[PDB]
RNA sequence: UCUCUUACUUUUAACCAGUGAAAUUGACCUGCCCGUGAAGAGGCGGGCAUAACACAGCAAGACGAGAAGACCCUAUGGAGCUUUAAUUUAUUAAUGCAAACACCUGCAUUAAAAAUUUCGGUUGGGGCG
RNA sequence: ACUGAACUCCUCACACCCAAUUGGACCAAUCUAUCACCCUAUAGAAGAACUAAUGUUAGUAUAAGUAACAUGAAAACAUUCU
RNA sequence: GCUAAACCUAGCCCCAAACCCCACCUUACUACCAAACCUUAGCCAAACCAUUUACAUAAAGUAUAGGCGAUAGAAAUUGAUGGCGCAAUAGAUAUAGUACCGCAAGGGAAAGAAAGCAUAAUAUAGCAAGGACUAACCCCUAUACCUUCUGCAUAAUGAAUUAACUAGAAAUAACUUUGCAAGGAGAGCCAAAGCUAAGACCCCCGAAACCAGACGAGCUACCUAAGAACAGCUAAAAGAGCACACCCGUCUAUGUAGCAAAAUAGUGGGAAGAUUUAUAGGUAGAGGCGACAAACCUACCGAGCCUGGUGAUAGCUGGUUGUCCAAGAUGAAUCUUAGUUCAACUUUAAAUUUGCCCACAGAACCCAAAUCCCCUU
């Protein structure tokens, strides 16, 4: 099993 | 080049901040394998070849070759007309109106180097007009080199300095390999 | 061998090469026969002066040895009573 | 960005000679950062290309995609604007000459897949223009009949040469 | 960037400023000046110069000497300088074997020394090296008023030094009293290393002993400004009486 | 960044402007269009050996037609007129055959006269 | 950016020839 | 760099090694060729050619005692008290043809360059000289500078 | 589109401010001067580098040499580092031996 | 469960409206048969077929997609385990000898516990080399 | 018989069809000296050139407007009902 | 015409110089109750590994040391403000040690001023082009690229695509061009034409690991302290029966980027006990804990995690960026056959003089094709 990353928050939460 | 020191440097892959940790493992990730955020690949990273720190370009041609460089720099001027021999420096007046003015009318070339034997006897009427002057620089015997004499269209020379370079160089000539370091005491060496 | 030692910056010697090989200043290597001074009993007397020799080197072993020796190795050395010295220059030689 | 759209409008022609034919106007009219994929409001202008206006606001009104509303709105817009600023005498007699949708500025998002794996949410925006051209519709392009074509059968017949002589 | 001056010169610029400025010259020069200890754990070389066998030439030789560790224990002990020798050695004495941490430990005994210029018996954790430094030194008290800091290693040995210098300078009466005789006596047999009490003050004293001394002997409470107003007006209308 | 390349877009276009006509992103892309206009590139140098192979050959086509139509066949054209010492090539006979029907005649005549 | 002005010139130029391209002047 | 293996990942192995077989370098047993090297005095050749050579471009004073001061004034020997000289000796080489009358002082001399040295009249004499007064000797003006 | 889109700000190189004017000067200060000074010493620069020239190794173990004492923490454990993979480097990889 | 499956309901489904991912992807203008070929062809040879496009199904092929799969072999690559593999006893436990007159230091020996390190090559499928 | 190559001939021109490796002639852009002062020249330098590392970052595609997700009903929007 | 493209200073790099109110160790930021010091190891090199290696100038890489091997290596003595830097993927990680991630140690950002589509879907046939053509297609020719291989269209590897970034660092000895020349060199060094100076030449990413020091027992294993829960029926003081809550996880189906990095539905085991469970505390990495499953120790435990050594090492895989021309192809040893060294071949430059082909003559007794050798040519 390897486990599962998760990309950094910021890149998602962008707003106009 | 020889005064040459550079002072670019970049931080390789050891030096730029953080990196130690593996950023993902080996297997399993369907990623390309890495070993860490700050390897030449990677944007931030450390550069693979860069310039590494202040790098001097020293190095010395033999003192013969460069008293040759300065003889063949003062034939140059003579052959092409652009070499004055002046019996002094002395100006009637300290303006640099009369100095630029003068070689214009003479036919000077956009740029004199000026030649003066030592620092301290340099007239002062000659030491103020060419203090505010651009492309007449005055300088003593002893700052005479290659580099200054090309850069400036026209060589003027005093004849105390006329015979101070004749003697300078030509001893290069007829000299002895150096048992020691010529600034050392010799029979005849001032 | 160490191109550059850690402390000096320089190109080291291999001492193993120095304790095996003389070198005429020329650029000859000369040495000694591998196994001359073992089992002298079993070997014919032929055999025996033939390992007694000094021996010259390749011009591949000889560009060996002078990778691996530095420049102090392979100077003008005026001894007082050099076996060698009359060895150490070539004469008559022919491209 | 780009904003070329918004200056199709002031730009201002030659005073015409009274022996030439009465330039038709011209209105363009955007509406940016709609909250709705291009793609999708790529149908409703192709719908609407070519119709007089009129029609293609009662085309408009009946239908069901969020799209048709907006598309109203910057339609009924460049009427107004076009009788107001641009000198157009009648309402009607404007048809759709351009009808567009552009990618607008979009925002990413995060959507939380099953296993602590993830995409990577678009939230998309599209842009929407026209350009209202003042006159009739023009009429569709009339199929092509068989006269016509069997006349450019034979005109491709006609221009036949000797290849590759003198 | 580069700092001004090597980070091993940064003591030594401390030293320089601030309290440790005010201490005392004398204290600074015994801090700042470091002699090599007595060759204990090795054998120091005869002369500088040896002929080594192999090659028959003449070839200087240095006296490297072993670290040794003092555990905080001989602090309050006198060991002659010995102490814990923190090494390696080949297993059987041949350098293709392994290689093994060794810790060779001295001795320790503990035993009742009478101080004469204490009049004092103090029982001490000792080795046989203390005891036959003493035996060359004819008694402890000549043991510690000769061995210097270096060769004594024990903060209880400066200590003892300190008291005995202290005792000799002030000629306290408190050795043996009602026998002035006897005290006299004492006095006089170790007369040599008698030194000015303000130097014996400071005798083995670390760093931070001495700073605190000189923090104690330069704490004054601040006199208040009222005194120093009032003798300055004092002085101003004298003046202007006499003017 | 002490050397960067300014000129990547000038690079670019002198590849993609071979590639403008092409298909699809081999048009646009430089990582496809690079490998096509290669390809584009080799075959139009392989490709005259074989217009001169192709040009023999309609040639001999038109002019085997021409003879046919006299009832010669190109071989007994072309053998006779070398025996009569006519040294025309196939460019010129089948140009003769298009643009010279009597000429071409005359010559089927000719050749067959002379293999009788 | 990046250092340099001969790129950027060279790149004037061909905007200059394809604006001549498209609005040829009379 | 060729295709894959060490030469291409550029850890070939180190100079001398042979791939496992016995290298060449210590295969061949030790001698002492060069035991003491560093021990052994050296004696730069002074030809009574070159000597002839110095006194008649008159590099070389023949009407003062000629020693190794004058012999390293004139250039005529490159003394290196480092690299274990010992000084100068004199080669008989030029004997036939020597023809100057001179005193010289040198650290050897073979027996037929005395032989030729006095036939012309002149005194040869064989002089020590330990590293530290061979240095001083060869160049005594740093010496002086050095103000001991 | 790595490309810029206006011509850079001019720049304008003043051939003859005294900087390029004295370029040179001295230069010849030990052969027309009888020697009293070396030409590298008119050198400007890192103390541990004026009249002196290394690869990259001989330049950081003169570094460490020569003001290594004066080092900040991290910048020495740095040169340290960069020495120790240098000489692995010099000495162990490349194509020639 | 099956012979042997059927009917209905819900979900899913499909259409409409809103919002809107993921693996994947050299480019593709992406047919069938036989033959060939790095030995299994959409792409090459010979034939056959062949206007262009959606939508819904299927899972025969794309040696289909997922983890530099599973299994096997290699590396003078790791690591774990066991020992009558090699090397040690630093450390503890015993003793012995000195050393201090129970405790402790040094030196030996024997153990316990461990520690470090290695796994030559060519051949051999039903062996015992 | 003819057809049939990059063989050969013909008109003109010629350094202009191997892997690893090796020799050589040029050279983009950048900076520096000195020019030019227009967008270059002669030189000195160097983080000096990317169709390829399951390369790094960013953008945008494809899969795909697909998989998937969501609001019980009426109404006076008070409320009632399931 | 959309998305976009672009920009220049915010700052940074390398040098030089200079030595730089109140609250808070209790659960920090809470007004106020009776004790420090102690060898680094290991990676790595030795092609394993075990001793060993691996934390001004000149003398000199010399003396010395060394499984005398990899390699290590003196001293006596000598005396010594600037930028052919970066300019927002660069330069500091930095707009900030912030946001965010982690229990913790710790990790640690981003950013400011073409591609993709649409205008305008599509036409028989096919690496998508080329030869062409009056003409887009129709005709004819044409088996993507890279890498790895004896050999790849290969149904072997890599690549959606664009932009930006991303990979040859140096000595010994040569050769070339200067200088001077039996001397050269600005001490030291070399010298039997040498010496001095310059020019040219030695990559990138990637393990599993090892060791040092921290951080972790809010999960889980076990334990300590003091708590709590266990309906109803049957039975009587039960490691009792049935069966709720509760705990578990037998079997099946579903789900398999899922509601879920282990779930759902049903079914099932225990359910007053060796039970379950809240709270706080303890045991820590060759260690703990373990009703031994190599189980668990913060989702990936045959030995945690983080930082550092560390740019570990990799004879292994992958990658290695302008144009053009030229020469250029199949034994020995080796813990060695996935590698290397020598040879052979190959390339360049140089010297001078024979080289290949080659008939006649010639080359063995024992018991065929050909080959070797060389006058001529
Ligand atoms: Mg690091
Ligand atoms: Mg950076
Ligand atoms: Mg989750
Ligand atoms: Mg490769
Ligand atoms: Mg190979
Ligand atoms: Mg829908
Ligand atoms: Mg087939
Ligand atoms: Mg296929
Ligand atoms: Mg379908
Ligand atoms: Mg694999
Ligand atoms: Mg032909
Ligand atoms: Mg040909
Ligand atoms: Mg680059
Ligand atoms: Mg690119
Ligand atoms: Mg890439
Ligand atoms: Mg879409
Ligand atoms: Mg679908
Ligand atoms: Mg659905
Ligand atoms: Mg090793
Ligand atoms: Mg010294
Ligand atoms: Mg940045
Ligand atoms: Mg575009
Ligand atoms: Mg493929
Ligand atoms: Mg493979
Ligand atoms: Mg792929
Ligand atoms: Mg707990
Ligand atoms: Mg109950
Ligand atoms: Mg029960
Ligand atoms: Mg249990
Ligand atoms: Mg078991
Ligand atoms: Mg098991
Ligand atoms: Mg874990
Ligand atoms: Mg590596
Ligand atoms: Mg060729
Ligand atoms: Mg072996
Ligand atoms: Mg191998």
């Amino acid at each position: 099993f390897t486990p599962p990353i998760y990309q950094p928050k910021f890149k998602t939460e962008k707003e106009f | 080049n020889f005064k040459r020191i550079s002072y670019a440097k970049t931080k390789t892959r050891a030096e730029v901040r953080g990196g130690g940790r593996k950023p993902w493992p080996q297997k399993g990730t369907g990623r390309a394998r890495h070993g860490s955020i700050r390897s030449p690949l990677w944007r931030g990273g450390g550069v693979a070849h860069g310039p590494r720190g202040p790098t001097s370009y020293y190095y010395m041609l033999p003192m013969k070759v460069r008293a040759l460089g300065l003889k063949v720099a003062l034939t140059v001027k003579l052959a092409q007309d652009d070499l004055h021999i002046m019996d002094s420096l002395e100006l009637p007046t300290g303006d640099p109106q009369y100095l630029t003015e003068l070689a214009h009318y003479r036919r000077w070339g956009d740029s004199v180097l000026l030649v003066d034997l030592t620092h301290e006897e340099m007239p002062q009427s000659i030491v103020e007009a060419t203090s505010r002057l651009k492309t007449f620089n005055l300088i003593p015997a002893v700052g005479l080199n290659v580099h200054s004499m090309l850069k400036h269209q026209t060589l003027v020379l005093t004849l105390p300095t006329v015979a101070f370079l004749e003697d300078k160089l030509l001893w290069q000539d007829s000299r002895y390999r150096p048992l020691y370091p010529f600034s050392l005491p010799y029979s005849d060496f001032p | 061998l160490t191109y550059f030692s850690a402390r000096k910056g320089k190109r080291k010697t291999v001492k193993a090469v120095i304790d095996r090989f003389l070198r005429l200043h020329c650029g000859l290597w000369v040495r000694r026969k591998a196994g001359y001074k073992k089992k002298l009993w079993k070997k014919t007397p032929a055999r025996k002066k033939r390992l007694r020799e000094f021996v010259f080197c390749n011009k591949t072993q000889s560009k060996l040895l002078d990778k691996m020796t530095t420049s102090f190795w392979k100077r003008r050395n005026w001894y007082v009573d050099d076996p060698y010295q009359k060895y150490h220059d070539r004469t008559n030689l022919k491209v | 960005i780009s904003r070329k759209w918004e200056k199709k409008n002031k730009i201002v022609y030659p005073p015409q000679l009274p022996g030439e034919p009465r330039r038709p106007a011209e209105i363009y009219h955007c509406r940016r950062q709609i909250k709705y994929s291009k793609d999708k409001m790529w149908y409703l202008a192709k719908l609407i290309r070519g119709m007089s206006i009129d029609q293609a606001l009662a085309q408009l009104e009946f239908n069901d995609k969020k799209g048709a509303k907006i598309i109203k709105e910057v339609l009924l817009e460049a009427q107004d604007m076009a009788v107001r600023d641009h000198n157009v005498e009648f309402r009607s007699n404007l048809y759709i000459a351009e009808s567009t949708s552009g990618r607008g500025q979009c925002l990413k998002r995060i959507r939380y897949h099953g296993r602590g794996r993830f995409g990577i949410m678009e939230k998309v925006y599209c842009h929407y223009f026209v350009k209202l051209v003042e006159g009739p519709p023009p009429p569709p392009e009339p199929p092509k009949t068989a006269v016509a074509h069997a006349k450019e059968y034979i005109q491709q017949l006609r221009s036949r040469t000797i290849v590759h002589t003198l | 960037p580069l700092h001004k001056y090597p980070v091993w010169l940064w003591k030594r610029l401390q030293l320089r400023e601030g309290i440790c400025s005010r201490l005392p010259g004398h204290y600074l020069r015994s801090l700042e000046e470091e002699r090599t200890p007595t060759p204990v754990h090795y054998r120091p070389h005869g002369a500088k110069f040896k002929i080594n066998p192999k090659n028959g030439q003449r070839e200087r030789v240095e006296d490297v000497p072993i670290p040794i560790y003092f555990p905080p224990e001989s602090q309050r002990g006198l060991w002659g300088g010995e102490g814990w020798i923190l090494g390696q050695i080949y297993a059987n004495n041949d350098k293709l074997s392994k290689r093994l941490k060794k810790v060779w430990k001295p001795q320790l005994f503990e035993r009742e020394f009478y101080s004469e210029i204490l009049d004092k018996k103090f029982t001490v954790t000792v080795t046989m090296r203390t005891l036959d430094l003493i035996d060359e030194a004819y008694g402890l008290d000549f043991y510690i008023l000769k061995t210097p800091k270096e060769d004594l290693c024990s903060k209880f040995g400066m200590d003892l030094k300190r008291g005995m210098l202290l005792r000799l300078a002030r000629q306290d009466p408190q050795l043996h009293p009602e026998d002035p005789e006897r005290r006299a006596a004492i006095y006089d047999k170790y007369k040599e290393f008698a030194i000015p009490e303000e130097e014996a003050e400071w005798v083995g004293l670390t760093l931070e002993e001495a700073i605190e001394k000189q923090r104690l002997l330069e704490e004054k409470d601040p006199v208040p400004l009222f005194k120093i107003y009032v003798a300055e007006l004092i002085q101003q209308l004298q003046q202007q009486a006499l003017s | 960044l002490r050397n960067r390349v300014t000129d990547r877009y000038f690079r670019i276009q002198e590849v993609l402007k071979h590639a403008r006509h092409f298909r699809g992103r081999k048009n646009r892309c430089y990582r496809l269009a690079v490998r096509t206009v290669i390809r584009a590139f080799v075959k139009c140098t392989k490709a005259r050996y074989l217009k001169k192979k192709n040009m023999r050959t309609l040639w001999i086509n038109r002019i085997t037609a021409a003879s046919q139509e006299h009832g010669l066949k190109y071989p007994a054209l072309i053998g006779n007129l070398v025996k009569c010492q006519v040294e025309l090539n196939r460019k010129v006979l089948a140009d003769l055959a298009i643009y010279e029907p009597k000429t071409f005649k005359s010559l089927a005549a000719l050749a067959s006269r002379r293999r009788h | 950016v990046k250092k340099g002005f001969r790129a950027a010139f060279r790149f004037q130029k061909e905007l200059e020839r394809q604006r001549l391209l498209r609005c040829p002047p009379p | 760099r060729g295709h894959k293996g060490e030469r291409q990942r550029g850890t070939r192995p180190r100079l001398g090694f042979e791939g496992g077989q016995t290298p060449f370098y210590i295969r061949i047993p030790k001698y002492g060729f060069n035991e003491g090297h560093s021990f052994r005095r050296q004696y730069k050749p002074l030809s009574l050619n070159r000597l002839q050579y110095l006194i008649d471009l008159g590099r070389v004073d023949p009407s003062q005692p000629i020693d190794l001061t004058q012999l390293v004034n004139g250039r005529g020997v490159t003394i290196q008290p480092l690299k274990r000289d010992y000084g100068v000796q004199l080669v008989e080489e030029g004997a036939d043809t020597f023809t100057a009358k001179v005193n010289i002082e040198v650290q050897l001399a073979s027996e037929l360059a005395i032989a030729a040295i006095e036939k012309n009249g002149g005194v040869v004499t064989t002089a020590f000289y330990d590293p530290r007064s061979l240095d001083i000797v060869c160049k005594p003006v740093p010496f002086f500078l050095r103000g001991q | 589109i790595g490309i810029r889109l206006t011509l850079p700000p001019p720049k304008v190189v003043d051939r003859w401010n005294e900087k390029r004017a004295m370029f040179g000067v001295y230069d010849n200060i030990g052969i027309l001067g009888n020697f009293e000074k070396h030409p590298k010493e008119l050198i400007r620069g890192p103390i541990w580098l004026r009249g002196w020239k290394g690869n990259e190794l001989q330049r950081c173990i003169r570094k460490r040499k020569m003001v290594g004492s004066r080092m900040f923490a991290d910048d020495l454990h740095n040169l340290n580092k960069r020495i120790r993979y240098l000489y692995k480097h010099f000495n162990r990889h490349g194509k020639f031996r």
